[PDB]
């Protein structure tokens, strides 16, 4: 019966917080972003040509 | 008395946004697969 | 006794949210997709002919 | 004293939801299946003969 | 007074959708297997 | 004081569910069994003689 | 008053389904093991 | 009676701050990327 | 003020369940034991002389 | 008033079953160590 | 309708605690920062030129 | 009726201390980076 | 204002349980000790010389 | 009104058992270290 | 309106417990410290020169 | 009405024991570091 309207983004992006409580999930969000950053660094740093560790002997 | 607690309107509204966002994510993923095949073909 | 009707998908897909509370599970869903992308990147990146790290010192 | 009747499967399979709340475990279930698929892909992909990464350079 | 809190009708409807989705997933997995066997046979 | 009777197994095996709520722990049990299968597969798969990946390119 | 909250009937009925399911899983695993021994013997 | 319990004004204010912080994070990340390409070009 | 009596073990071992509810922790206990068996097997299986994988192709 | 919430009877009787099952697990493990030493001695 | 005002940072940074309860999340924040330091140390220490382990038998 | 449940005074007090601690951690980290560059230069 | 007295250890060690509920944390404590033993075994076992697996061929 | 909720008697009784068990674990660990040094000396 | 005073450390360090409940977080703090020591040991132990395992068969 | 729920006296008493234990842990760690430098110097 009910027919939801088509949402317009990014204008209705704020509605995500109506669904997802920031008090519970904002920190998990930041931690996930950090985990991505760590994983990406791990794959790039593993390449010896893309890390600053250049001390010889 | 839904299991999740959501009303029908809530579930439908959330699903509508979910579907829209998923569609854009998929279009972008298809774009990225096309670009990566152009850059480095696979198979 | 009770015999449930055959669901029609994707027309009935919105019913998932009647079972799964998005307030609880939307962020875990996103993080799971993120974990998949990170694993997939790990396997493809690990292959030297499919990562952009082309600098040779 | 009580003697439970022998269940008939798959006819009584829906009773699992009477024990296991899907609102709380459906997403864990699907995440577990995904983990399995990642793990399987990880063992098969690691065989160079069973992945599409064929660019030679 | 079920352990999960679901009524019989809720459990039955959820099971019906779960079985349907599982069946599609299984068909698709079987397709995918046949297909990977065509691409690179195993055993 | 109180002296518990010696249990008879497997006839008293159902009493486990009086302690362990299946609604909470049945999915964790199944996931644990799955993890065991995945670890056993990982150790046996890793032996090239015991996996079906026989294609040689 | 049980620790888990289940009645005796619920615990017995759950155990009966669990045993049936475990038994089929065990039979299937035994078949898988003879099968894998036929394909690639061990020990 | 929102799912997350937030009011409209709370969600809007949080989103406004989240957007602002995300934009600065974005700008710093783009600057880090150019910068790392200056130091060691990729592709 | 209060000075507790010296416990006698294993006679008083049943008092542990007064402290730790089995309904919450029995499954965690079993899962930890399983993890331990898995790690032990990992280390012994890794030694080729102590696993049954003897097929040579 | 117990920390776990269990009564003395419940604790005793859980402990009696836990000991029973632990003893069988231990006997089985000892048999397994004996068999694995016969198959491949260690130390 | 409601139009939120553009926040001024770092002046409004304290508002984060109105959303994120420090009693719940301060410890996981610190543990996250510790994990980052462990991961960075792992990558830098792995380079023999950047760890103090200089003893040779 | 804040989301976290903190009053304005509590949030401000906690932030003041968090900032102070963060600043000291940062100065310590900067000193450590200077010392490690002295010991083993990078880049 | 209030100035706490210097505690005397180990006479005051029992007060830890007034802070830490053993109902909740005793099993995590024991699991942490188990993890430590596992990690230590993993490092010492990895040394063949400190390994009981002496079967060859 | 303790933080953990335990009474003084409960905390003391638990600590007494914990100390006794810890002492036995430590004695066994010391014996194990002595035996492992006899079997394979370290340092 | 409110303008918090500059805290004095370590004089106000006790206030952390007014934010962080020790009953919930003391054990996680202890576990984290243990994890750090295990990781540090892992990186130092891995270097054979800083390793007490000296037996050679 | 503290965030943690602890009173001022509880927080102070806990901090005093926390400090004391931390100090002993630190002195033991410093002794450990001195002994390990004697056994095998680093840097
Ligand atoms: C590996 C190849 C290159 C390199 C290339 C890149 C590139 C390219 C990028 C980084 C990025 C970063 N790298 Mg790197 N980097 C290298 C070597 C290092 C080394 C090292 C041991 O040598 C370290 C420690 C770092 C560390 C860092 C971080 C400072 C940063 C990722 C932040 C993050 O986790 O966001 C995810 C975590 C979170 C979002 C959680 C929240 C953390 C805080 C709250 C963020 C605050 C946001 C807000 C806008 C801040 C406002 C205040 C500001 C003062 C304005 N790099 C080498 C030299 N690095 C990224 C970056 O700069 O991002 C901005 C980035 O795009
Ligand atoms: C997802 C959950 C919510 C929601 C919540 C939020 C929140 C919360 C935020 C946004 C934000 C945004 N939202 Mg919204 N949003 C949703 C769904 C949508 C939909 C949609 C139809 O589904 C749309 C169109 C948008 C639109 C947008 C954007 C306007 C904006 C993010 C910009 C951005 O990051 O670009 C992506 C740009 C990049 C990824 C840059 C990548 C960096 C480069 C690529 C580094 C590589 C360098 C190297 C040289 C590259 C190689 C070269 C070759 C290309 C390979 N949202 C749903 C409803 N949205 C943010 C915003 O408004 O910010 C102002 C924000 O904070
Ligand atoms: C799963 C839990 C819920 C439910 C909740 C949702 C939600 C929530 C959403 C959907 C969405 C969809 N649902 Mg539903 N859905 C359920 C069960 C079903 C059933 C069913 C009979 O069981 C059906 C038919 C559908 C149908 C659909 C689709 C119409 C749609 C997803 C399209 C898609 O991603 O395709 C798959 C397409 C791809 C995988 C593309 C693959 C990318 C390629 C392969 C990349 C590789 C490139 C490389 C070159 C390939 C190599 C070449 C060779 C091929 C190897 N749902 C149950 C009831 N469903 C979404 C939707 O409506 O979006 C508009 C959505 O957001
Ligand atoms: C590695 C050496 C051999 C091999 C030897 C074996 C052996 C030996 C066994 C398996 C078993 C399994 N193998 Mg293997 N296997 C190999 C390669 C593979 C590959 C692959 C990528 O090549 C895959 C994907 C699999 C997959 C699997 C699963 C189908 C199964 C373990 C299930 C599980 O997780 O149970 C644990 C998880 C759970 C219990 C959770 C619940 C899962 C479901 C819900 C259980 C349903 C039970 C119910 C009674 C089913 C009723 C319906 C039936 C139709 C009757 N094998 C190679 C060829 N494999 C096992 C098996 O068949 O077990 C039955 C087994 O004993
Ligand atoms: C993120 C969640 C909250 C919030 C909560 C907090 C909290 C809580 C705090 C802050 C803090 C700060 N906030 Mg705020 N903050 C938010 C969003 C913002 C926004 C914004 C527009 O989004 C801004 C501008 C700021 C601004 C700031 C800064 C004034 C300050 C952090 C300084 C800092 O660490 O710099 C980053 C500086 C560095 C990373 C130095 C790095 C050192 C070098 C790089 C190490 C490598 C050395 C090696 C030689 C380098 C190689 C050479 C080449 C460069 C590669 N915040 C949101 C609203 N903010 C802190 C504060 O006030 O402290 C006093 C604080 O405690
Ligand atoms: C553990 C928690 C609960 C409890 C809950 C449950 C539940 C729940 C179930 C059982 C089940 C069973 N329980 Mg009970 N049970 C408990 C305590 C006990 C005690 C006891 C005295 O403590 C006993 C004797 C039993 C007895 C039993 C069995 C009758 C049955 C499991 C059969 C089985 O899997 O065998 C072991 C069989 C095998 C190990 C098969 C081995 C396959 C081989 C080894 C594969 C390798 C092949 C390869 C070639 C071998 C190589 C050669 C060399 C041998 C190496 N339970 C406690 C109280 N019990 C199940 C049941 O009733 O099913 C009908 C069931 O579902
Ligand atoms: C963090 C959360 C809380 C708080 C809660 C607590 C708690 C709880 C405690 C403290 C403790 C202390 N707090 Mg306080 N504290 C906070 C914020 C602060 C601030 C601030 C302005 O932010 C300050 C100045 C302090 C000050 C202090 C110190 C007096 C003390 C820790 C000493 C220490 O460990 O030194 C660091 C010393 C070392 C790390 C020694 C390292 C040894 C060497 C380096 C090992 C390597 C050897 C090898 C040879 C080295 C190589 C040579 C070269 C150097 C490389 N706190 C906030 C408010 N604080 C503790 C205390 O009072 O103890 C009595 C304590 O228990
Ligand atoms: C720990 C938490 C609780 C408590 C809860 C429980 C519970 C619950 C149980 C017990 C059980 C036991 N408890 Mg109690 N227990 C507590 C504290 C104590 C204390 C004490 C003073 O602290 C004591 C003395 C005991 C005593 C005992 C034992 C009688 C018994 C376990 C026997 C066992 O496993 O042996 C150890 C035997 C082995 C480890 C063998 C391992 C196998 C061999 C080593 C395999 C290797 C073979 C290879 C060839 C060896 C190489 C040769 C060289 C030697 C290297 N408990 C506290 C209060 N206790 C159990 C019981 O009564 O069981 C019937 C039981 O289920
Ligand atoms: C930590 C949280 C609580 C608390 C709760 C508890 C609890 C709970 C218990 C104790 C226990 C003890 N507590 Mg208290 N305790 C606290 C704070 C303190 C403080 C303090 C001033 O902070 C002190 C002095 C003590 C004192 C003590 C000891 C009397 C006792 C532990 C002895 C021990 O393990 O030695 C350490 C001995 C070893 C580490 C030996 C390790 C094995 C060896 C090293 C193996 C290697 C061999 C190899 C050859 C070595 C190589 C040679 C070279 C040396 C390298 N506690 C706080 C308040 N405490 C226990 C107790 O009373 O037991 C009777 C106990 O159960
Ligand atoms: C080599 C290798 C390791 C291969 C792995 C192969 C494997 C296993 C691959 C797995 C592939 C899978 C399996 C991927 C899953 C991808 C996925 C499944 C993506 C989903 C995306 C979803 C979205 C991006 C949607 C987000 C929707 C939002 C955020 C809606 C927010 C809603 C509102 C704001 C409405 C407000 C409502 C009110 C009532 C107020």
């Amino acid at each position: 019966e009910y027919r939801p309207s088509k949402p317009s983004n990014p204008r209705d992006d704020w509605k995500l917080w109506l669904v997802v409580n920031p008090g519970t999930w904002l920190m998990p969000i930041l931690m996930a972003v950090l985990v991505v950053a760590l994983v990406v660094h791990a794959f790039v740093y593993s390449n010896d040509n893309y890390n600053p560790l250049t001390f010889d002997a | 008395n839904s299991i999740s607690g959501l009303t029908e309107e809530q579930a439908k509204e959330f699903h509508e946004q979910f579907k829209t966002t998923f569609t854009v994510f998929m279009v972008l993923a298809a774009a990225a697969h096309f670009l990566v095949f152009l850059w480095r073909p696979f198979y």
